[PDB]
Parts: C-alpha cells; sequence; structure tokens
C-alpha cells in the first residue's frame, strides 16, 4: 500500500487507482464490527433498509411490527466505539403508523426532506422527514411486496409498486395518478427496481418466473423478457422465456446500470446485459433463498471489483458480480436475514435481519 | 377550442333559447294517465324494463298520435304544444324570408312533421336514414344552392358528421335526445365555417315532462365533460334526487318559474415543490 501511496504521489498511477483498489480492499476486509453498535428498536423483524442517497448519514429500517425508524449512523461522539442513534420513528403511537409490517423504504432521491414506505397493509405512505407525518398515501387492492423510486429522474417521479395483483402500479408523486398499470405478468410481482442509467427504464420480477424490462414511456407493453436459454429452448411466448426455475423475489442493477441481477427461488443468481436481457452465464454457484416475498440485495460501488451482497440464509454472501466468484460469508446474524444495504462512502454494509437486529459490517484495519 | 384560434379565423355571433312548450290540455291527459297507470307503478317496482315508458313518455310528449295510436287526421299538429310553437315559428320565418332546419330524434314525429308542412304550403326537402346514401349529396346541395326551398328535415344523427347545411339560417330542434353531443352537432351543423349569417337554435321543450328531464340529464353530461376537459372548478347545479327521478308531470302555471330557471336562477425538483404540491393536492 506504500507502494500506492508512493505511485499516488509521484503520479504514476491516477489517484482513482489508489481509491478503487483501497475501496476494493476494505471490502474484502469486511468484518462484524469491533467497535460500532446499532440502537434497537424494531420488535420485530428489520424487512428493509435504505441510507439517503445524498450525504449517506441516515438510514431508514422499516420492521415487521409496523414502525420506521430513522437512525444517524454518524459517530458525533468523541469515543472509537458508538451507538447508532435512532433521530426520529413512527412507532405504534404514530397517528399514521403502517398497521401491518414495513416490506420496502426508500429515501426520496435527489433530497432527504421525504421519504417513502409501502406495507402489507396495502398502502404507500409518503412522509416528510422533517414533520414526520404523511404528506401522502396511496391504497392498493392488494397487498404491496415492493415499492421503488427512480434514482435518476429529475423529469418524472413515478413510484414502482409491486403488489400480489398481476399488474406494476405506477404512482405519480406529481399530482397524484396512481391509475398507471402495466400488464403482461401472471401471479405477484414481488420485485421492482429502476434502471439507474435509463431513466424511463423499469425492470419487474414476478412469482411467475419471468423479468420484464419497461420503458413506461412506451404504449406497447414490456421491452425486453429475460430468458435463461437467451433461444436455445425457444417457444411461442405464452410460457417459456423465464427468468428463473421458480419465483424470481429481488432485483439489483449494477452500479453502471448496464447489468442486471436477478435472485429467485431456484436457488439460483443471474446476471443479464440490460440492454438485451441476454444472460451472462456467470455461474455464482447456489445462492440459497426461500423468501415468499421480495428480498432486498444490493451491489458495491466506487470499487476496482463490483460485489454484490445478497442475503444467504442467516448469513451475507459476497460475491464478485462479473466474475461470480464467491468472496465470503458475513456470519453474524441468528435468523435469515432480510434485507442489506451498502454504504458506498466508507465501503460499510448494513444488515436486517428476523432476529430483531440491524448488525453493521465494517472493514477492518 | 374556438377561443384561442378565433382571432385566426371569422366566426359569426351564435345566439340560442330553449322554449319551454306547455302541453294540450288532451296531450297533458294522455301523459298524466301513463304517469298514473299501473305501467310506471310496475317500472318503480322494478318487474318491467324502464325503458319502454321512457320510449312512451316520448313520443307523448313529441304528439300523443304517436303514444295512442276531417281535421282529425294521423299527426294533426293541435294536439300537441310544441307543434304549436313549431306553426308559430314556421310561419314568423317564412314572412321573414329565412330558411329553417328542422329536427327530430324519432323518424315517425318526422314523418308527422312533413304531413304537417304538407298540409301547409311551405316547400320542403326531407333526407333521413331511409333516403338512399348515394343520393344524399344532391339533396344537400340542392337545399343550399338555391332558395327556393324553405325548410330541411333532419333527425339529428342522419348523414355524414357535419354534413354542409349553410344555406339554412334558422335551426329549430324540434325534441331533445340523451346525448348532448348529437345535439350540439345538430345545432353546430348550420352553423360552421363559411356561415353568412347570424343562426340562431331554438330548443323545442315541454315543460315539467319527460323532456326537461332530458334536456337536463343533456346539461349535466355537458358539464361533466366542460368539468374533466376544460375546467375542475365549477359552480354546482343539480339535485341527486331531483335529475333522476323522471316519471313525473308537474307542468307550470305561469304563476311559478319552470325547474329549469329555477336551478338556473343565480343567471429535478429539490424534494420541496414536490412537497409542497403533495400536501396541496392532499388537503383537497
Amino acid at each position: 500500500m506504500l507502494g500506492f501511496l508512493s505511485a499516488r504521489q509521484t503520479g504514476l498511477e491516477d489517484p482513482l487507482r489508489l481509491r478503487r483498489a483501497e475501496s476494493t480492499r476494505r471490502v474484502l476486509g469486511l468484518e462484524l464490527n469491533k467497535d460500532r453498535d446499532v440502537e434497537r428498536i424494531h420488535g420485530g423483524g428489520i424487512n428493509t433498509l435504505d441510507i439517503e442517497p445524498v450525504e449517506g448519514r441516515y438510514m431508514l429500517s422499516g420492521g415487521s411490527d409496523g414502525v420506521i425508524v430513522l437512525y444517524d449512523l454518524e459517530n458525533s461522539s468523541r469515543q472509537s466505539y458508538y451507538t447508532c442513534k435512532a433521530v426520529c420513528s413512527i412507532g405504534r403511537d404514530h397517528p399514521d403508523v403502517h398497521r401491518y409490517s414495513v416490506e420496502t423504504v426508500q429515501w426520496y432521491p435527489h433530497d432527504t426532506g421525504m421519504f417513502t414506505s409501502s406495507s402489507f397493509d396495502k398502502t404507500l405512505k409518503v412522509w416528510d422527514t422533517n414533520t414526520l407525518q404523511t404528506a401522502d398515501v396511496f391504497n392498493f387492492e392488494e397487498t404491496v411486496y415492493s415499492h421503488h423510486m427512480s434514482p435518476v429522474s429529475t423529469k418524472h417521479c413515478l413510484v414502482a409498486v409491486g403488489t400480489r395483483g398481476p399488474k406494476v402500479q405506477l404512482c405519480d408523486l406529481k399530482s397524484g395518478s396512481c391509475s398507471h398499470i402495466l400488464q403482461g405478468h401472471r401471479q405477484e410481482i414481488l420485485a421492482v427496481s429502476w434502471s439507474p442509467r435509463y431513466d424511463y427504464i423499469l425492470a419487474t420480477a414476478s412469482a411467475d418466473s419471468r423479468v420484464k424490462l419497461w420503458d413506461v414511456r412506451r404504449a406497447s407493453g414490456c421491452l425486453i423478457t429475460l430468458d435463461q436459454h437467451n433461444g436455445k429452448k425457444s417457444q411461442a411466448v405464452e410460457s417459456a422465456n423465464t427468468a428463473h426455475n421458480g419465483k424470481v423475489n429481488g432485483l439489483c442493477f449494477t452500479s453502471d446500470g448496464l447489468h442486471l441481477l436477478t435472485v429467485g427461488t431456484d436457488n439460483r443468481m443471474r446476471l443479464w446485459n440490460s440492454s438485451n436481457g441476454e444472460n451472462t452465464l456467470v455461474n455464482y454457484g447456489k445462492v440459497c433463498n426461500n423468501s415468499k416475498k421480495g428480498l432486498k440485495f444490493t451491489v458495491s460501488c466506487g470499487c476496482s471489483s463490483e460485489f454484490v451482497f445478497v442475503p444467504y440464509g442467516s448469513t451475507i454472501a459476497v460475491y464478485t458480480v462479473y466474475s461470480g466468484e464467491q468472496i465470503t460469508m458475513l456470519k453474524g446474524h441468528y435468523k435469515t436475514v432480510d434485507c442489506c444495504v451498502f454504504q458506498s462512502n466508507f465501503q460499510e454494509l448494513y444488515s436486517g435481519s428476523r432476529d430483531c437486529n440491524i448488525l453493521a459490517w465494517v472493514p477492518s484495519l | 377550442m374556438k377561443s384561442d384560434v378565433k382571432m385566426s379565423l371569422s366566426l359569426p355571433d351564435k345566439n340560442e333559447q330553449v322554449l319551454f312548450c306547455r302541453l294540450t290540455d288532451e296531450q297533458h291527459k294522455v301523459y298524466q294517465n301513463f304517469v298514473d297507470s299501473k305501467e310506471v307503478y310496475r317500472i318503480l317496482n322494478g318487474e318491467m324494463q324502464i325503458f319502454s315508458g321512457l320510449i312512451a313518455l316520448r313520443k307523448i310528449c313529441n304528439h300523443p298520435d304517436l303514444f295512442s295510436g276531417e281535421e282529425d287526421q294521423f299527426g294533426y299538429w293541435k294536439r300537441s304544444g310544441k307543434m304549436i310553437v313549431v306553426e308559430s315559428l314556421l310561419k314568423i320565418w317564412h314572412k321573414q324570408g329565412q330558411r329553417v332546419l328542422l329536427f327530430s330524434q324519432s323518424r315517425q314525429m318526422l314523418d308527422i312533421l312533413e304531413v304537417f308542412l304538407r298540409a301547409q304550403k311551405y316547400t320542403y326537402l326531407k333526407m333521413d336514414g331511409t333516403t338512399t346514401i348515394a343520393s344524399r349529396q344532391p339533396l344537400i346541395t340542392r337545399y343550399n344552392e338555391d332558395t327556393s326551398i324553405f325548410v330541411f328535415l333532419l333527425t339529428t344523427r342522419v348523414g355524414g358528421l357535419g354534413v354542409n347545411l349553410t344555406g339554412a339560417n334558422r335551426v329549430v330542434i324540434y325534441d331533445p335526445d340523451w346525448n348532448p353531443s348529437t345535439d350540439t352537432q345538430a345545432r353546430e351543423r348550420a352553423w360552421r365555417i363559411g356561415q353568412k349569417k347570424q343562426v340562431t337554435v331554438y330548443r323545442l321543450l315541454t315543460a315539467g315532462t319527460i323532456e326537461e328531464k332530458i334536456y337536463h340529464r343533456q346539461i349535466f353530461k355537458q358539464f361533466l365533460t366542460n368539468r374533466v376537459l376544460k375546467d375542475p372548478k365549477q359552480r354546482r347545479f343539480f339535485k341527486s334526487n331531483d335529475l333522476y327521478e323522471l316519471f313525473t308531470l308537474t307542468s307550470p302555471d305561469a304563476s311559478q318559474s319552470t325547474e329549469t330557471s329555477a336551478i338556473f336562477a343565480g343567471t429535478p425538483l429539490a424534494s420541496s415543490s414536490l412537497l409542497a404540491k403533495m400536501r396541496a393536492r392532499n388537503h383537497l
């Protein structure tokens, strides 16, 4: 590493080299945090986490008990040991608390003054973070499994919602229009994710073992349907062209948005060319998941090699996205891990699981 | 609309009136017998289709001879008040030298109006659904080119959309329809681009009858379309029960004003604009 510092000082290597190499080294040295703790307030398992995209300071967490906790991740104390204190809380005494489990919570991109939370109580609530009051509510005829706002859209502000209905809802936060729907799936839509690269590209994964990419501006259904075999087993499109041999319960675009990682209940993760949905045949081995709802997993950013952190039983499996090589198992949870969210500023990880714990993984040394 | 683009093209002024034509006493008796007969009672019980009762009352307000079935032949114009007003308007307009469009949704009452015009000495021309399509264009042309034809007979829904009837000056809609658009098209057909003289539309209604409620429904649908398409904020005109109950007869005695006039008695985002718009829409 002194070689890295010397090369940076002498201009031999771009500082990009040191930055991404050290980010990768930090991610590889991920371990149970020696001096850090997260305050425990959820009475039930944490189903979702979200660190705000700008300044990466505050973290939302939705629990199976319906409460939403807002934590400050910064060590505002002077000690090396600190607990991520809870700033705010939609608790059981809040007038607008979710009646059932909160399954997805997401900070509004471009601004930390608002966030959103969808629950199995058939509601997508939009909260003002300052007053901590519901600015809006969208009701659905069937329970919400996931939702996502575009991390890129300066123009549109649509929330793509996947419920147990076979339709992907698009709720306009600009003047409230939840009527827009996308047809083409056949069972519950367990995951939805906007492309970080393209403004109007949305990937939706449903229990019909299919993943569809939509240009929501378009009037002609999905753009691409992901196919495991890319055409080896080709059939007229009524039941073929499946992404997995089970329910596809998780989506994640890579950092650049040029590839898509789909995890399904066939104990398989697959990497897809996001421009034509071709399977890249990256192996990843066996990725154990049996979740009946959406599975939240994230990818690394700002590193020499991209990593993907997938909940794997009661562990976090870290894989290399483009080679599939298994990095490691982060092993500190006592029950199945529901979500993991990656802090890209310091290569940190926060994992929420059914054991009512949010565990922080920090690079060692 | 023709509000922003009006300055580019010309448009002669258009005036419109809704005449409220009292029922004749025989017509009034027939209407009251029908609204007291057991058929409308079964309609109110839901045991029979209300639609036949609607058609029957519309027939009664058009002319009793439709529903019931010298100076006593078929379709005598003295037995329906709307035909009295058509008598007066046709006579006055012929003395004025104008040219008339005579509209009616019913082709049977269109034929009754033809027989009435033959009983008078008005020259006229008829075009309806029974005329062959290949000979529709000549008739219109013959009406539009000369003045020796006085009144042209239509139903609101015959011909292609907007058949060019320009030589007409006055237009009378003999009976209202359920669709606002067919009556709007009826009045629009005379008053189009390249209309030389001021065109006025007279809608003929029978007050306190089914026809008044048909006109009320027509205005209500027009209001709904306008609210959806041009501006949501709109002064509310109607009552839910009065608008929907349409099997009664309260003919005015001129002591109290008509129902229509009683109803119309007065005449990237920076997450704060986004939040402001959300809370604004939600407080409403």
